[PDB]
């Protein structure tokens, strides 16, 4: 029983790992764009349309 | 043959520190320049070891409980411990273990013993005493082999009892401090495993009187208690264990 | 390579398509020196054998048993198992043996039986119903048998119960076959209970002595320190063999190791916990366990409209080992090595590349 | 190399494709990656022989002939400070040609400007 | 808090090390994005009154 | 129990294979940016700041 319990806990705990480090990946990419706004855009006038 | 020793001075026990003594080779596994980490019952780092005195007048053989492993340490000089005395109830009802050291050779024998109150050797000054039994009745394993063995020699014992195998391992260090345990590192190699299939729950430590009434030789041993932890073992190019981290300890050890 | 993409025309490419392995070729089973072997010459071939009413229990244990010698011997007229096999003898392992040594009647052998009822069985010897072991009778009538008749061996023949199994009973205690009241005083209707056998050279098989040896096999939560024979073969190094090695087995090619073991240790473990260092068992030497030389197995083509021509690469491996050509990245069979520089058409690996102009590397 | 654990592993389909086939994907995405940097130029430029750059020096990014892996003894200095079914497949560039790719970068950049990046 | 679930889930290894590990991974990267965004300048500038 | 054996190691190669396609995305992001600051830092002077 204890078994059956485990797997299927595990398979939920790693299906919501993998879910984060997906979301992670996005959120690092948000925030490198986030800190490459930073940079060219308040700490210097950028010539790049839009 | 049993004789009562009523001429012992009364004294409570000593308690030592065990710095970072009882480490044994877990398995019988080469590891070359790596770090192991085991689950084992392993010894505690600076641990509160019983510490038990033979002078002249101190006699310290009583029976303590072995729980799930001793450690015992033995600063020795001219052979006065000899051996050890394993059973659970220590009579003719239960099956008993008999390590005998005498001046010959090693027996080692699971039988249905009585032992005396107060088990002990004797040397004449030549070995012409021996008072440990009364009687023999139903043995079951036999085993003869070679021996084991200022205070000069350091004997490290780790005895334990899973699965129905008697794992011993030891470790001979030669030393040269005068009271007691020294500081260093040193794993105990595993020398002999008995196919023994008892029960042991108490134990006693055997001693040899020097005879010229009686007087107790000089000597001095250490009991401590093996409880599962683990170590992190550090191995060497040379593949012996050279240092060890107990993960229970401290936090920086952890 | 269009079995693997499941396409009847192949891309110009490179395709992974199987993976080489280094067949094992043999076994090589090292087991350690069959020494200390169980005393069956004391028992089988002793000096004076013992009554049925004292038959004498010899315990055997600590030792390895070669039970093949004792079944190969023709002697034995009488080899009977009730709760193992003989072939298996060999194979299984018991904690101890009890072996069981009397003589009797050529008659009774047949009463050392589970379910079999008889004045041996009832009276001297009795087997439980559940009975594990071999019984084990053989012809004695050159040794026991004496012209003026052999007295020396009794055997019980009343008692008022029947026996447990394995129980002995060696008392004299005078029997009452009638009702009377006896006091150990003899009468007209009490007997002594042992009376001693009339074995002759005369009498015919069935009443010449027959000594019996019966082995019995405890199986306990003890260990099982009796074994059978360990059949340990020639070591072979230098190939990629299966490795028995005390009850270590594994595939791997075995030379000769430099790392110098501390003597109470048997195997050698790298960082990752898998075994690489071994000492044989029979001579203390140290071996260091190769992993075979697999690889994966890439087909470099160009397109099938082009041409049908395609090299092999087996990725790290040696091509002393499998238009051949050594690489970094393994050996290549196909491709005319070539010196001069082009672009990369096929990508192999380590600065390798192939086209096709045949194949070139 | 236990024949009945393939053949109860084939009861499970196309796992180990899929999981050849993602880690094939990587493999041969390391290797874009490293032409993707590296190989931006298809001309392999050399610094003229005599080092006059009008008092800039170059030598600690420039290659040393002294040492046999033509690389810089910042490049030196960084390659020295980077310490079952298992396989390693090699790089399709190996650390020579990725040290003369950035040879000819360095070489275009000092000899020639930002011009080589955007035509001759 | 079950000591048995724990005795059962140690014969699967070390998926609880590896779990653990990418969470802490993910942890730690958040703070090094805020860093990344945030934290450009090592002057505190202050308006005039 | 060679089952049991079958989809644990099974599952230990999926892990492993999802987390190495998730690195692969990390570095391939990383080598993206290297081969934009390779083509904007040392074939051309970049106005971007920092
Ligand atoms: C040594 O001393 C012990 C402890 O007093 C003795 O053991 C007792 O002996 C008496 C003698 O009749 C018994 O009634 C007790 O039951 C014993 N106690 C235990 C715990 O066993 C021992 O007999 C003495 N030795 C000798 C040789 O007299
Ligand atoms: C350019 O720089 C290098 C190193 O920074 C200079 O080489 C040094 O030259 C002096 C004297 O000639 C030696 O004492 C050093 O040992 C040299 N260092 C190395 C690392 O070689 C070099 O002189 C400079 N100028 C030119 C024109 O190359
Ligand atoms: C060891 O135990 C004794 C009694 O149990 C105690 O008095 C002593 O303080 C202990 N030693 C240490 C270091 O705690
Ligand atoms: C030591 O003990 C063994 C076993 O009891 C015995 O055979 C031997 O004679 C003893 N040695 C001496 C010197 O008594
Ligand atoms: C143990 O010994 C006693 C007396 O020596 C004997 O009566 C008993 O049968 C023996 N038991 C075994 C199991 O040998
Ligand atoms: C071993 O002995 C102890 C104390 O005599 C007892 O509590 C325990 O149940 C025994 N174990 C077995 C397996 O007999
Ligand atoms: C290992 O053994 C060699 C002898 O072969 C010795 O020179 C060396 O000092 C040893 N190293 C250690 C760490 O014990
Ligand atoms: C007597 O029996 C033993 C059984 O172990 C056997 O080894 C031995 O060879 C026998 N003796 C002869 C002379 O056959
Ligand atoms: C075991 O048998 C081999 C066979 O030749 C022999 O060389 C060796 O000395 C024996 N003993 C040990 C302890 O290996």
């Amino acid at each position: 029983q204890i078994d059956r319990l485990i797997t299927g806990r595990l398979q939920s705990l790693q299906t919501y790992v993998t879910q984060q480090l997906i979301r992670a990946a996005e959120i690092r990419a948000s925030a490198n764009l986030a800190a490459t706004k930073m940079s060219e855009c308040v700490l210097g006038q950028s010539k790049r349309v839009d | 043959q049993c004789v009562n020793l009523t001429t012992r001075t009364q004294l409570p026990p000593a308690y030592t520190n065990s710095f970072t003594r009882g480490v044994y080779y877990p398995d019988k596994v080469f590891r070359s320049s790596v770090l192991h980490s085991t689950q084992d019952l392993f010894l505690p780092f600076f641990s509160n070891v019983t510490w038990f005195h033979a002078i002249h007048k101190r006699f310290d053989n009583p029976v303590l409980p072995f729980n799930d492993g001793v450690y015992f340490a033995s600063t020795e000089k001219s052979n006065i411990i000899r051996g050890w005395i394993f059973g659970t109830t220590l009579d003719s009802k239960t099956q008993s273990l008999l390590i005998v050291n005498n001046a010959t050779n090693v027996v080692i024998k699971v039988c249905e013993f009585q032992f005396c109150n107060d088990p002990f050797l004797g040397v004449y000054y030549m070995e012409s005493e021996f008072r440990v039994y009364s009687s023999a009745n139903n043995c079951t394993f036999e085993y003869v082999s070679q021996p084991f063995l200022n205070f000069k020699n350091l004997r490290e014992f780790v005895f334990k009892n899973i699965d129905g195998y008697f794992k011993i391992y030891s470790k001979h260090t030669p030393i040269n401090l005068v009271r007691d345990l020294p500081q260093g590192f040193s794993a105990l190699e595993p020398l002999v495993d008995l196919p023994i299939g008892i029960n042991i729950t108490r134990f006693q430590t055997l001693l040899a009187l020097h005879r010229s009434g009686w007087t107790a030789g000089a000597a001095a041993y250490y009991v401590g208690y093996l409880q599962p932890r683990t170590f992190l073992l550090k191995y060497n190019e040379n593949g012996t264990i050279t240092d060890a981290v107990d993960c229970a300890l401290d936090p920086l050890s952890e | 390579t269009k079995c693997t993409l499941k396409s009847f025309t192949v891309e110009k490419g490179i395709y992974q398509t199987s993976n080489f392995r280094v067949q094992p070729t043999e076994s090589i089973v090292r087991f350690p020196n069959i020494t200390n072997l169980c005393p069956f010459g004391e028992v089988f071939n002793a000096t004076r054998f013992a009554s049925v009413y004292a038959w004498n229990r010899k315990r055997i244990s600590n030792c390895v048993a070669d039970y093949s010698v004792l079944y190969n011997s023709a002697s034995f007229s009488t080899f009977k198992c009730y709760g193992v096999s003989p072939t298996k003898l060999n194979d299984l392992c018991f904690t101890n043996v009890y072996a069981d040594s009397f003589v009797i009647r050529g008659d009774e052998v047949r009463q050392i039986a589970p379910g079999q009822t008889g004045k041996i069985a009832d009276y001297n010897y009795k087997l439980p119903d559940d009975f594990t072991g071999c019984v084990i009778a053989w012809n004695s009538n050159n040794l026991d048998s004496k012209v003026g008749g052999n007295y020396n061996y009794l055997y019980r023949l009343f008692r008022k119960s029947n026996l447990k199994p394995f129980e002995r009973d060696i008392s004299t205690e005078i029997y009452q076959a009638g009702s009377t009241p006896c006091n150990g005083v003899e009468g007209f209707n009490c007997y002594f209970p042992l009376q001693s056998y009339g074995f002759q050279p005369t009498y015919g098989v069935g009443y010449q002595p027959y000594r019996v040896v019966v082995l019995s096999f405890e199986l306990l939560h003890a260990p099982a320190t009796v074994c059978g024979p360990k059949k340990s073969t020639n070591l072979v190094k230098n190939k990629c063999v299966n490795f028995n090695f005390n009850g270590l087995t594994g595939t791997g090619v075995l030379t000769e190791s430099n790392k110098k073991f501390l003597p109470f240790q048997q195997f050698g473990r790298d960082i990752a916990d898998t075994t690489d260092a071994v000492r044989d068992p029979q001579t203390l030497e140290i071996l260091d366990i190769t992993p075979c030389s697999f690889g994966g197995v890439s087909v470099i083509t160009p397109g099938t409209n082009t041409s049908n021509q395609v090299a092999v690469l087996y990725q790290g491996v040696n091509c002393t080992e499998v238009n051949v050509f050594q690489t970094r990245a393994g050996c290549l069979i196909g491709a005319e090595h070539v010196n001069n520089s082009y672009e990369c058409d096929i990508p192999i690996g380590a600065g390798i590349c192939a086209s096709y102009q045949s194949i070139i590397a | 190399d236990s024949t009945e654990c393939s053949n109860l592993l084939l009861q499970y389909g196309s796992f180990c494709t899929q999981l050849n086939r993602a880690l094939t994907g990587i493999a041969v995405e390391q290797d874009k990656n490293t032409q993707e940097v590296f190989a931006q130029v298809k001309q392999i430029y050399k610094t003229p022989p005599i080092k006059d750059f009008g008092g800039f020096n170059f030598s600690q990014i420039l290659p040393d002939p002294s040492k046999p892996s033509k690389r810089s003894p910042i490049e030196d200095l960084l390659f020295n400070k980077v310490t079952n079914g298992l396989t390693v497949l090699p790089p399709l560039l190996t650390d020579e040609m990725i040290a003369q790719y950035t040879s000819a970068l360095l070489a275009g950049t000092i000899t020639s400007g930002w011009t080589f990046g955007a035509g001759p």
